């Protein structure tokens, strides 16, 4: 929900006291993919 | 005094970017917690080492501009107010001499992204989630303190260290301290001159020795290295296969179905927490060992610098006279002086 | 000396009836090895790559081939569990038994006797300390002399009265402004200088 | 270039932000890679030019409280993150946190420690009540609000130092204090 | 997925055999005519 | 591990196996050391 809300879930405790505490950290996630290979156009011989 | 302070992403060393790791990582229970509290417990003691060594005056004393001291010289070793931290001239000697992998100093990614995301070890740790933390104090506030228990020295004596500062010609008071070991008060002010000339001289002989050598830190440098050591090491730790098919994690999650991988990937969180399990544990123990280095050198400040010791050996090779505290990076720096 | 003393000693219970805070020394090493067999308790509800967490869920489901397969992975979690415990005892045991040596330093130094060491008996010129006990701890009530109201003086490191000079077998010069003293250098209790 | 991507090259699935490195690659190399045994360059393969690989932009959170007995506002600490990215740090993507409630900003203050939000920085000083890093700490107070500030190590006073004069208690205190050690 | 060398292997055998074409096997093809590295990287491909 | 000794599963199994067995004793073995040489650790801090 909220920062404090994290707070209290990472303590374990409905009430939080006084201090500076550590949470889960942040990373922005990739907003989508990209691929990229070499470009070939035969394909193999599998029929051989 | 302290060490560096850090913390891991104990999911993100294990399991940098999968979720199907964290999945496995969470069948262990608390592990990545009780590894990041107990950093966390060192990390927080370390502002506690800083504070009990240097925070020993609650009121920040101020020199006078003139130097009416009747013939010793402080000038190397009181604030320079030339510079751009209010640090002394053998401070800056002593703070160029230890060479150290970051201290916190503003990672912004407008260095440490793109080019200078290679050739640096401390953006790698930054990488794997092992993030160095800036301590309480900034050197200019630990040289501030310093400069407080030094400028209260040369001006009070021990008299600020039982409660409001006292004021005492200096001359005199050197008289209280001979006279403190026994060598009755006139034999100072029978010698003034070449006492003075003594005392500017064996500063001049600490400013010869400490600028020549590339060598005499060596106890502080020796901390500065080990922290390094174990995170470099630990950032080898994520280099080995310990039996699988790989040491990147991606390239055996591209590679394999949901069971095969499982069989692979606990290997590595099997390996890799063991690695934590093993730095955290290090650093624990380290952390015992500059703890009482630091409860130590509270005990220096308050029996050498705050008065004068009766403990023989205890303030330097000598009779004790006085001590004058220098900040260091990661340390104090006692100058003892000394009859003999 | 005394009604100070007492009034001390009065502060020093109206202050600790009134709150928790100056125990947090105490406090945080019961809070601490409270959580760390919290820790070590909970640590039971984890599967660790097993099918279970739970010891007879793996009895009651499985044969002695595959059990094996199953048990060795619950003995490899709850072994380290243990292992990290029992790591985390001895190392926080270390902190105590200095703490425990440097309070013997202080009833030794502080109690048994009057300490000259600055700060070592508390901020102030150590008079004497009553020890108190506590929970798994101790609690020192140290008494200081405290330099509390100053005047100025103006001095001289010694004095001519026939061409030779004088200096305190005891003690500093001082002048009021219109005569000269000699005095003790912890109170000002000016006299002739004789 | 510059975005936060999954790329993947010759099924080296990995996932950061690629940029044009400043590396000359000899022409027989395709990788390059980190101390750590990870990659860190590689040669894009349709067109022969060097990418740097960054893992997107992150750190650890953390959060400032006066209690809860007290108050239901806290501010929130990134540590090692200048005040820009934290937009850049946008829902738009999915971040670690799902809560992004804080990156509305107008209190936005950089310190050496990171980005800190929800808590005012305020010019005057005081005893440092919650430990930020590098002398910023934070404090709930007056209508109460977080604020931020550097911190006062304590009153300045210059002592009345001369060449010939001397201070003398003409009267005492007798303190007691505790001291309680486990 | 890419691959940097590609080779097949062509053979026939009895299917009492196929069991012997995986890593780290014995018997008398295991031991005698076609053995594969403790690490081998590639699949196994079989019919009557 | 089928034994503690160190070639009697190198002669009663295969390579294989032994990724399954003589992998126990490096296991083991190496927590044994790091047990070791953590209680020697802390020892040493005693004796400092
Ligand atoms: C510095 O301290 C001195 C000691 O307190 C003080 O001098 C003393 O002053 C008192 C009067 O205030 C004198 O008292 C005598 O005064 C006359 C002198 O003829 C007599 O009729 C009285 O009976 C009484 O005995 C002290 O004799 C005198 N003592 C000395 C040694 O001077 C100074 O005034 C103080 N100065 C300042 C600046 O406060
Ligand atoms: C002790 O004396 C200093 C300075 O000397 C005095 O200056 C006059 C006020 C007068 O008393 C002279 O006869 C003395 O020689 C005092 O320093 C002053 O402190 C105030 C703040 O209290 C400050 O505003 C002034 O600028 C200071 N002046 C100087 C010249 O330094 C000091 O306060 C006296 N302290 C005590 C405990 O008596
Ligand atoms: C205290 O000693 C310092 C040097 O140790 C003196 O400062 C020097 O003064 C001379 C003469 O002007 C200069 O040539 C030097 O360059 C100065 N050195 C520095 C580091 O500033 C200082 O003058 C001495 N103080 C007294 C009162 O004699
Ligand atoms: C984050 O803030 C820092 C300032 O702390 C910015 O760095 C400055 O960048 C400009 C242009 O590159 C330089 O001229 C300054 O000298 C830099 N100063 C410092 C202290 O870094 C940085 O560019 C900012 N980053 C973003 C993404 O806004
Ligand atoms: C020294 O200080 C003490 C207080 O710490 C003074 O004693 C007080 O004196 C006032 C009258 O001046 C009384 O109202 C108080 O009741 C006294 N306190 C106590 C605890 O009894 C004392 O007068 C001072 N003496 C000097 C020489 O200055
Ligand atoms: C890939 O195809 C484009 C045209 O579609 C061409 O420019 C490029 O040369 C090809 N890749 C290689 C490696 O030749
Ligand atoms: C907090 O609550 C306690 C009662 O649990 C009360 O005694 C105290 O005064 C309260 N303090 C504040 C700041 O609300
Ligand atoms: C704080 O002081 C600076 C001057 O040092 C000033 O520029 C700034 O506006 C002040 N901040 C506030 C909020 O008043
Ligand atoms: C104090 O020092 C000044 C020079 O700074 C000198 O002129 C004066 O005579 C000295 N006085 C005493 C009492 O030493």
């Amino acid at each position: 929900l909220d920062p404090l809300s994290e707070t209290k879930c990472t303590l374990k405790s409905f009430t939080v006291e006084k201090g500076i505490y550590q949470t889960s950290n942040f990373r922005v996630q990739p907003t989508e993919s990209i691929v990229r290979f070499p470009n070939i156009t035969n394909l193999c011989p599998f029929g051989e | 005094v302290s060490m560096t302070k850090t913390s891991v992403d104990c999911t993100m060393y294990i399991c940098g970017d999968s979720t199907e790791c964290s999945n496995l990582l969470l069948q262990y229970g608390s592990f990545c917690t009780q590894l990041n509290r107990a950093l966390t417990g060192i990390a927080v003691e370390q502002d506690k080492n800083t504070q009990e060594v240097f925070a020993q005056v609650k009121q920040i004393y101020k020199t006078p501009p003139i130097k009416d001291f009747g013939g010793f010289n402080f000038s190397q070793i009181l604030p320079d107010p030339s510079k751009p931290s209010k640090r002394s001239f053998i401070e800056d000697l002593l703070f160029n001499k230890v060479t150290l992998a970051d201290a916190g100093f503003i990672k912004q990614y407008g260095d440490c992204l793109g080019d200078i995301a290679a050739r640096d070890l401390i953006c790698a740790q930054k990488f794997n989630g092992l993030t160095v933390l800036p301590p309480l104090l900034t050197d200019e506030m630990i040289a501030q303190y310093t400069s407080a228990l030094l400028a209260g020295t040369i001006t009070s004596g021990w008299t600020f260290g039982a409660g409001a500062a006292l004021q005492i010609p200096f001359a005199m008071q050197m008289a209280y301290r001979f006279n403190g070991i026994g060598v009755t008060q006139n034999v100072l002010y029978e010698n003034q001159k070449l006492i003075a000339n003594q005392f500017n001289s064996a500063i001049g002989k600490i400013q010869d020795s400490l600028s020549s050598t590339a060598s005499a830190l060596g106890k502080l440098q020796d901390v500065v290295n080990q922290n390094a050591q174990a995170l470099n090491t630990l950032v080898k730790q994520l280099s080995s296969n310990f039996g699988a098919i790989s040491s990147v994690l991606n390239d055996i999650l591209s590679r394999l179905d949901k069971v095969e991988a499982e069989v692979q990937i606990d290997r590595l969180i099997t390996g890799r927490l063991q690695s934590l399990q093993t730095y955290v544990t290090q650093q624990l123990i380290r952390a015992a060992e500059i703890r009482a280095s630091a409860n130590l050198a509270a005990t220096k400040m308050s029996e050498c610098v705050l008065g004068q010791s009766k403990r023989v050996d205890f303030c330097g090779k000598g009779y004790h006279l006085m001590s004058f505290p220098q900040s260091a990076p990661h340390g104090v720096v006692f100058l003892h002086v000394t009859y003999v | 000396i005394a009604n100070q003393f007492n009034s001390a000693i009065g502060k020093i219970q109206d202050s600790l009836s009134s709150t928790a805070s100056a125990l947090g020394k105490l406090q945080d090493v019961v809070n601490q090895n409270a959580q760390a067999l919290n820790t070590l308790v909970k640590q039971l509800s984890s599967n660790f790559g097993a099918i279970s967490s739970v010891l007879n869920d793996i009895l009651s489901r499985l044969d002695k081939v595959e059990a094996e397969v199953q048990i060795d992975r619950l003995i490899t979690g709850r072994l380290q569990s243990l292992q990290t415990y029992v790591t985390q005892q001895l190392i926080r045991a270390a902190e105590i038994r200095a703490s425990a040596n440097l309070a013997a330093t202080k009833m030794s130094e502080c109690v048994l006797g009057q300490s000259k060491r600055v700060d070592f008996c508390g901020k102030g010129y150590h008079l004497m300390s009553f020890p108190q006990s506590a929970p798994h701890g101790v609690v020192f009530l140290h008494v200081t002399y405290v330099p509390a109201q100053e005047k100025n003086f103006t001095t001289a490191p010694a004095i001519c009265h026939d061409g030779k000079a004088h200096f305190p077998r005891e003690g500093v010069f001082v002048s009021n402004g219109t005569d000269w003293f000699v005095t003790q250098r912890n109170f000002y209790e000016p006299q002739i200088i004789t | 270039k510059n975005k936060c991507v999954n790329f993947n090259f010759n099924g080296l699935t990995g996932t950061g932000v690629l940029t044009e490195s400043n590396k000359k690659f000899l022409p027989f190399q395709q990788f390059g890679r980190d101390i750590a045994d990870t990659t860190d360059a590689v040669r894009d393969p349709q067109t022969l030019e060097i990418l740097d690989i960054t893992p997107c932009s992150f750190g650890g959170v953390s959060v400032i409280t006066p209690g809860t007995n007290t108050s239901n506002q806290v501010a929130v600490l990134y540590q090692g993150v200048n005040c820009t990215e934290v937009p850049v740090a946008i829902h738009a993507d999915q971040l670690t946190p799902t809560w992004r409630v804080y990156s509305t900003g107008s209190n936005v203050f950089q310190t050496r420690a990171g980005c800190l939000i929800g808590a005012e920085h305020v010019n005057n000083s005081y005893e440092c009540d919650i430990p930020i890093g590098a002398g910023i700490c934070a404090s709930y107070q007056t209508s109460q609000s977080i604020i931020a500030y550097t911190m006062s190590l304590g009153a300045e006073n210059s002592v009345a130092y001369s060449n010939n004069s001397i201070a003398i208690p003409t009267n005492f205190t007798i303190s007691v204090t505790t001291e309680i050690l486990p | 997925l890419c691959f940097t060398n590609v080779y097949a292997d062509s053979f026939v055998i009895r299917g009492d055999e196929v069991r012997q074409i995986a890593p780290g096997q014995t018997g008398k093809i295991a031991d005698y005519n076609y053995k594969l590295p403790d690490d081998f990287t590639g699949c196994v491909i079989a019919w009557n």
